[PDB]
């Protein structure tokens, strides 16, 4: 079992890998440090974006598993910071997958594009709930508890509750 | 595509400001393209079924566009003018097939025989035979035809939008009236009618109801937009559906029998019309002399007789006007044909002898058009897509062309890029079918193509349109088209689209590279001249070296290839550029000329073997040779500049001090001996190159074998005069680096070698250069003389 | 369009004048430091000075409908998630579509006259009684009980409703005592009760009896007016559908409540998503015949809690998006619109779980656009909109506002008045910007930097000199006339004249004045003593090209000079040891033609004695000496065309 995805990701690793243990070469340090800060941004979503609904759907997944999983406080902040930051742009890609139109994928592969296209109307009320879940998130960290708590009794989901409890748990 | 009904869906309502119609004239041009090359011009049908899919298609996106909002703004109003404009273009294209249908026809049938001239009983019979004696009539119908099919088209779906509102009763108002003014005396204080039929009133001159007659008014206006289109089931089923069959039941007089009928078992078939038709149009002509009634009756009345007089006025669109001319023409034409051949005793149609002894045209319809006074006319008569239209239906050349030379005079303030490509297609087709136009024309319209295609981009629709293009004018402005080309990925599709179309692209980069030479017109020719007080590199320069990118792009020419990298190479050595020309050498590889003669003797074709191979070859091997003189001079400078590898005294007074020296008079000798080594080699293989050019009287690099190469007398004059101020200089150089490699038995001979062989003066041999190299040559000989030699 | 600001001087807009004026006040307001008043009153006042009065009374409705005691949110999707302060928004909406049916009445009135089949009267009722003698004075048929003075009662009470006049409704009341039923007790506690508190059994038994008889009467204001009491159903219509939208928007916000009150049960109450959708599909543009009358639309917009949608549809107009923008920057004032980011979209975005109506503003977009459609304008519209373009923060790196700014400096090139002028090396003066915003210096600073960065010179330095920065004018200087070194400097062009007069502002201003560092000063007369060695063996002059490279003391003399040389070359820049080529280059010419003449004279004959010669030749040995010794001693190299070049001049005076 070895190499189950594209060689992009592989080199993409490596390339990070030297430019943090300093196993590159400082001619080609100035375009290796553009060329990860480029990756970087585009990974992120903040700037240029390009990416796929379905690793984004795995990318809040992943953060849910790693942050709902624990007991924390400043952690489960930036957990959250992370997953509103994808929804704000996996949003507009999700409103082109419920109309059964074509799948954006992006020019270069990254992956096996043969299992994920989003095109089926199943799980889209789960990922609205969980975009207003990092909303209100957000709100209730930037100081807005009203909204905060208005969006969540609006919503119907398992993940808002299970937040709301662990704040609160952590206020008494 | 459901994304366009969502889009137009969300248009229709949005409060924004979207104009897609860039995005569809962009688009457009490669759909068009690809129809174009999946039918060719034999499948005519099937290109022009496919064509008017396409359009139509296009057209219905265009209209949704506008519709979407109300076309107020400027850009709205030309996206409104732009789907006008297409409609026109595509009635004119459906217009060049009928045309070129009906030639194709009467292509078969050109020559004719007349034998039979007896007339028989049913005029149709008559009509079927002198259809086939002149074609005049025949592409008259087939006009009258078009329009109506044209009506029909832009009628719609009137016949889904009357349901809307079609009624059921009528006299409504009349019967109540009666029925009071019969119960109780009163209700009727007016011209009442007698009976409730449609003639009654008509009859007795005594109107009723002004709301019955506006009804009566606007379903006589649907019945005239039912007839117009060429329609007659819809007209008789909204008869039956409202009640007013009465101008159907009447608008069926003017017929005539179908004598087919030769026994029982064939169907009754001559049962429709009458042979009275003679006074029918009498009346006609009649009821069109006392015409005071509306404006679509008259019209019709006129149509059904053919007064000019009162015709004039009564067309209402030139599609009418010339509708009625036609027809009236013809059935001149026809009637007078029928009636002097066999009798006239009873005038059918009160035509005077100014009409009777007058054989009309064709010419005469274009006369008449340009000749009408309306001043609604004259401008229509003067704008592009009517002349575009006569000019189509009358097939001229002379006026054709000379309106087309004043258009280029004026410019594109009239032409668009659809208007260009639609002119390209039937001027292709026209010269696929006959024909052809002029040399200059032609290619005006050509350059006017591909500019507007360069200005539209798209490098995926320049290849295969250049291609229609003279060789000489193809390749002349692929040149310029490739001149600005970058990107790999972009210069690979360009490439695999040429090799697809059928292109020289190797070769069009080579006429690029030698315009670009052309228009620098070298560079000191090929001759060291030194530049005038401080200046920097040329101007020129960065694009010689930026042109051997897409020059190297293709590795297939690898002759033509170093051929143009010495050219370049020997004006960066009489320009002064040795550091970029080193740079040159070492991007490319060594074996070049190698390359070279493989391909040469793979490509099985020795017979015609020139001596541009041997020129190259003796280029190369003396540039190496230059090159590597230069590194071993400026390597043995930079020794001389370090220390020279002996125990300098620099103070010792310690046991590491000590230890260290010793390391360093280690390192140095070392040192010493490689350098040693490497710079004997190198300068043993200099000077066995040498010998063989010191036994000459003028020099030898960059020479030539015999005749048929690649370079000029000039150039080689050029050579010749580089190659006699280089060989001294480069003897002198060779001694020079033959110094400190401590190895003087092949040096010896510097005592004597400058008064050697020298019978031309010094005049031309660059005075400058030659003496600091002897001074060098001094200097050496000195620092050897301090270092223990003769 | 719009008022695009026209190059320079020129004819604008009397509105956005005024408006620009007095944002110009308010912006000395600031600077004063006094209390502003409130810019809303002051565009009232403009427009009610102005001559235009339509647009005069559309601000003043809104004017009037913002004046309301509401807590100024932060953005829209602020606003639009609170849930309080929208059914208080939808109760002041409801209150002023009163007020506004209330105007139009005494409008229709002033317009009827007195004597005009019984005109207006003074008093609300009175003045109700005259509308409805002036609308319908005929019995309506199905009259029910009595009448007030042979008019209909049914159709009073509409009225009274549909005005907001609570008051005249008690006296109607009041007045009606034996010409009603047993209901007037409830209509009283109907007009008293704000909440609408009138026994839940009570009004469930009107209810009862509404859906029960009063279905089918020939009386649609009794009808209506049966069924705003019983509270059925959510929309009732009758005989409001004809270009009188106002009575039935009226009369669904009066059967329709957000918040569950008295009688509130299922299929009696909606949502505002329901009528958004309502008034943007069937009551849209194009649609109901409305565009016509843009107005109607814009007021039934803002009151249904839809301010995106009336601000496209103010933009989506004629000579209205200046209005348009206008209010936009009035809500900016007043803490509203959300911001967006996005600089390719359309000004309306949403997001899923978004209702029409109330979408995300692409304020990006927006000053997007608004930069893109302006032209070189003038400087008070320029600083009126700077005042709202510093509001917005940093965003990804720099400032918006900075960008800005810096685009329309470098696409305007004048300074003179608006950052300040210049005799020929002065200081600052405050100018237009500088009298409003500090930090003139920085920002001069930056301006400089960019246009530099850019590829400006001679502003770039002008700039410079005006901000008072002699260490960057002497860099600017050094970057500029360096690459032209290399070149030639025999007057053929522009750029001698342009380096000469750069190097004559900089040496003015290094004389009045304090100077740059010592290491840039110690450049600088290098680079001058340079510039004029070029220039005089450019001339054609020998002699004076080498007794000024001899006066210099700066090149390699003689041995126990190369050690020094090369103490001081350890101390000098990237310029200074990059232009060293070019000056070995011109010293080798001059020797050489000075070689050349020596060689062309005799040594005997021809002057020159051989004494001469001799001092010459030694001269000429001892330089070549340091020259050489300087070049193999010195921790650089250079190329090998250089290097033989230098070695064959060493050899030559050698």
């Amino acid at each position: 079992c070895k190499q189950l995805f594209t060689d992009r990701q592989r080199s993409w690793w490596d390339a990070v890998y030297s430019l943090i243990t300093k196993k590159a070469l400082p001619g080609t340090s100035a375009k290796l440090r553009s060329v990860i800060q480029h990756d970087l941004t585009t990974l992120r979503a903040q700037e240029k974006h390009g990416l796929q609904p379905a690793v984004l759907v795995n990318w809040a997944r992943g953060l849910h598993k790693t942050g709902y999983s624990l007991n924390s406080f400043y952690d489960q902040k930036e957990y959250m910071g992370r997953c509103v930051h994808y929804w704000k742009k996996l949003l507009p890609l999700l409103d082109l997958v419920k109309q059964k139109k074509s799948i954006p994928e992006p020019v270069d592969p990254l992956f096996k594009h043969f299992h994920n296209k989003d095109i089926k109307v199943s799980e889209v009320k789960d990922l609205e709930d969980e975009a207003c879940i990092a909303f209100a998130t957000l709100d209730l960290v930037d100081g807005k508890t009203e909204d905060a708590i208005i969006a969540f009794e609006s919503v119907k989901n398992v993940v808002a509750y299970w937040n709301l409890a662990l704040i609160y748990q952590r206020k008494a | 595509s459901p994304s366009f009904t969502e889009d137009i869906t969300l248009s229709a309502v949005m409060l924004q400001e979207e104009d897609p119609g860039e995005a569809a004239t962009m688009s457009m041009y490669p759909d068009f393209l690809k129809s174009f090359l999946e039918h060719p011009s034999s499948a005519v049908f099937e290109l022009i079924e496919q064509y008017e899919a396409t359009c139509n298609t296009q057209i219905t996106l265009l209209k949704k566009i506008v519709k979407r909002v109300t076309p107020g703004q400027q850009k709205f109003s030309k996206t409104a003018s732009i789907l006008w404009l297409l409609q026109q273009e595509m009635v004119t294209w459906r217009l060049i097939a009928a045309l070129y249908r009906d030639r194709i026809q009467s292509a078969l049938e050109e020559e004719n025989m007349f034998e039979i001239a007896a007339p028989n009983a049913s005029e149709k019979t008559i009509v079927d035979k002198l259809f086939q004696r002149d074609t005049l009539v025949r592409q008259s119908q087939l006009v009258v035809d078009w329009l109506e099919s044209i009506a029909k088209d832009e009628v719609g779906d009137f016949s889904d939008n009357i349901e809307y509102y079609a009624k059921s009763v009528y006299w409504e108002n009349t019967l109540h009236t009666l029925k009071q003014r019969s119960m109780l005396s009163l209700g009727s204080s007016r011209p009442l009618v007698s009976e409730l039929d449609p003639d009654a009133p008509i009859r007795q001159k005594l109107p009723l109801d002004d709301l019955d007659r506006e009804d009566d008014i606007r379903l006589l206006k649907y019945l005239f937009t039912l007839i117009r289109a060429g329609m007659t089931d819809e007209a008789q089923r909204l008869c039956k559906r409202c009640g007013q069959a009465w101008r159907a039941a009447t608008l069926e007089g003017w017929k005539l029998y179908h004598d087919a009928n030769i026994n029982g078992g064939t169907e009754l078939q001559a049962v429709e019309g009458n042979p009275y038709r003679c006074v029918w149009k009498t009346c006609c002509w009649r009821m069109a002399e006392d015409e005071q009634f509306n404006k679509y009756e008259r019209a019709i009345y006129a149509t059904l007789s053919g007064n000019l007089k009162q015709l004039l006025p009564v067309c209402e669109s030139w599609e009418d006007t010339v509708w009625a001319h036609f027809k009236v023409m013809v059935d001149s034409l026809v009637e007078q044909e029928i009636r002097a051949s066999i009798i006239s005793f009873n005038e059918a149609n009160e035509l005077p002898r100014e009409y009777l002894e007058a054989n009309w045209t064709l010419d005469s319809v274009f006369e008449e058009l340009q000749a009408t006074d309306k001043k609604r006319v004259l401008e229509e008569n003067r704008e592009h897509y009517h002349i575009i239209q006569k000019f189509v239906i009358l097939a001229d050349v002379d006026g054709l062309m000379d309106e087309f030379s004043e258009w280029l005079s004026n410019g594109k303030n009239l032409l668009l890029g659809h208007l260009l490509r639609f002119m390209t297609h039937l001027l292709l087709f026209f010269r696929t079918l006959g024909l052809q136009a002029k040399e200059e024309v032609s290619v005006e319209v050509l350059k006017t193509y591909i500019q507007r295609l360069i200005n539209e981009k798209q490098i995926e629709l320049i290849a295969f349109y250049v291609s229609h293009l003279p060789q000489e004018l193809a390749i002349s402005q692929y040149a310029v088209f490739l001149e600005n080309i970058t990107d790999p990925d972009q210069r690979q599709r360009c490439l695999e689209l040429a090799k697809e179309a059928g292109l020289d692209v190797a070769s069009i980069t080579k006429t690029v590279v030698e315009n670009t030479r052309k228009k620098d017109a070298g560079e000191f020719a090929h001759h060291d001249f030194a530049p005038a007080l401080d200046s920097g590199t040329s101007e020129e320069d960065r694009a010689k070296i930026d042109v051997i990118d897409w020059l190297v792009f293709d590795p297939a020419q690898r002759a033509e290839a170093l051929k143009q990298s010495n050219a370049i190479m020997r004006k960066f050595l009489a320009s002064k550029k040795h550091e970029a020309a080193k740079e040159v050498f070492a991007k490319i590889p060594q074996d070049s000329i190698a390359e070279i003669y493989s391909q040469w003797e793979e490509q099985a074709m020795d017979s015609a073997l020139p001596a541009e191979d041997d020129n190259a070859i003796r280029e190369h091997l003396c540039i190496r040779a230059y090159l590597e003189s230069h590194e071993a001079f400026n390597e043995w400078f930079k020794h001389i500049n370090s220390p020279p590898q002996k125990p300098t005294l620099v103070g010792q007074a310690s046991f590491t001090e000590k230890v260290a020296h010793e390391h360093k008079e280690k390192k140095y000798e070392m040192d010493f001996g490689i350098w040693k080594g490497h710079l004997d080699a190198l300068t043993s293989d200099v000077k066995e190159k040498i010998y063989n050019v010191l036994l000459f009287v003028d020099g030898g690099w960059m020479v030539d074998v015999r005749e048929d190469t690649e370079e000029d007398p000039e150039r080689s004059h050029q050579m010749v005069l580089l190659r006699r101020l280089c060989l001294p200089m480069m003897c002198f150089l060779l001694h020079t680096v033959l110094h400190n490699t401590k190895q003087y038995k092949d040096c010896l001979r510097l005592a004597d070698i400058v008064s050697s062989e020298n019978q031309k003066l010094y005049t031309v041999f660059s005075k400058t250069e030659m003496r600091n190299l002897l001074q060098k040559l001094r200097e050496s000989s000195l620092m050897l003389l301090d270092l223990q030699l003769d | 369009i719009s008022e695009s600001g026209a190059p320079g001087r020129s004819s604008l807009d009397n509105v956005e004048m005024a408006y620009a004026r007095q944002m110009y006040m308010y912006n000395e307001k600031v600077v004063s430091g006094h209390l502003q008043p409130s810019l809303v009153d002051l565009c009232t006042e403009a427009a009610e000075r102005l001559d235009d009065k339509n647009v005069s009374d559309l601000w003043v409705m809104v004017k009037q409908m913002t004046d309301v005691p509401l807590i100024p949110a932060s953005d829209t999707l602020k606003s639009r998630c609170s849930g309080q302060m929208q059914m208080a928004f939808v109760r002041q909406a409801l209150n002023y579509l009163e007020q506004s049916y209330k105007n139009y009445t005494l409008i229709s009135v002033f317009a009827n006259l007195q004597q005009a089949q019984l005109g207006g009267v003074p008093g609300t009722y009175n003045l109700v009684r005259s509308f409805l003698n002036i609308r319908l004075p005929t019995p309506i048929p199905g009259l029910q009980d009595g009448e007030i003075e042979g008019y209909p009662v049914w159709a009073l009470i509409y009225y009274c409703m549909r005005c907001g006049d609570l008051m005249a409704a008690q006296q109607v009341v009041n007045r009606a005592q034996h010409q009603l039923g047993d209901f007037k007790n409830c209509f009283q506690e109907y007009i008293h009760n704000k909440d609408r508190r009138l026994s839940p059994t009570t009004e469930n038994k009107l209810r009862l009896h509404y859906r029960r008889a009063v279905r089918a009467s020939t009386d649609p204001y009794k009808r209506a007016v049966y069924c705003i009491i019983g509270r059925c159903d959510v929309s009732d219509n009758h005989s409001e559908v004809a270009d009188k939208t106002e009575d039935y928007l009226w009369l669904k916000l009066s059967q329709v409540c957000f918040e569950d009150e008295a009688n509130s049960s299922p299929q009696d109450r909606l949502t505002l998503p329901q009528f958004q959708k309502q008034l943007f599909e069937d009551y849209g543009e194009s649609h109901f015949a409305v565009n016509q009358q843009p107005y109607l639309y814009f007021q039934v917009l803002f009151l249904t809690a839809q301010f995106e949608a009336a601000i496209a549809f103010l933009f989506r107009l004629e000579r209205t998006r200046c209005h348009a923008v206008h209010v936009a920057l009035a809500l900016f004032e007043l803490k509203l619109l959300l911001k967006s980011t996005g600089q390719s979209a359309q000004l309306l975005s949403q997001e899923p779980g978004e209702p029409q109506g109330v979408r995300r503003l692409n304020f990006i977009r927006l000053l997007m656009l608004y930069t893109r459609k302006f032209e070189p304008t003038d400087p008070r519209e320029a600083l009126q909109y700077f005042y709202f373009l510093r509001n917005e923060k940093d965003n990804q790196g720099e400032s918006m506002f900075l960008r800005c700014v810096s685009e329309l400096v470098i696409e305007s090139r004048e300074f003179d008045m608006l950052l300040g002028k210049l005799e020929k090396d002065g200081s600052r003066k405050p100018g237009a910007i500088d009298k409003f915003t500090r930090d003139t210096k920085t920002i001069i600073n930056k301006v400089a930097s960019v246009a530099e960065n850019k590829g400006l010179f001679e502003e770039a330095a002008k700039l410079y000199d005006l901000a008072k920065n002699p260490d960057k004018v002497l860099e600017l200087t050094n970057k500029l006339l360096s690459p032209v070194v290399s070149q030639i400097s025999a007057p053929q062009s522009n750029r001698e004249r342009l380096k000469n007069m750069a190097l004559a502002i900089a040496e003015r201003y290094k004389s009045q004045g304090v100077s740059a560092e010592k290491s840039i000063n110690s450049t600088f007369y290098l680079l001058l003593d340079l510039i004029t060695f070029f220039d005089e063996y450019h001339a054609g002059h020998i002699d004076l090209s080498f007794d000024v490279i001899e006066r210099l003391k700066l090149v390699p003399l003689s041995q126990d000079s190369v050690e020094e040389r090369v103490a001081a070359f350890r101390n000098f820049s990237d310029e200074i040891r990059h232009n060293l080529s070019e000056i070995l280059l011109a010293t080798m010419n001059i020797l050489f033609t000075q070689y050349k003449r020596l060689k062309g004279s005799g040594p005997t004959t021809l002057g020159r004695p051989q004494r001469v010669q001799e001092d010459k030749d030694s001269v000429l040995r001892s330089q070549a000496r340091a020259l050489i010794t300087f070049a193999g001693m010195i921790p650089y190299r250079m190329s090998g065309d250089t290097n033989a070049r230098l070695v064959q001049m060493e050899v030559l005076m050698n």
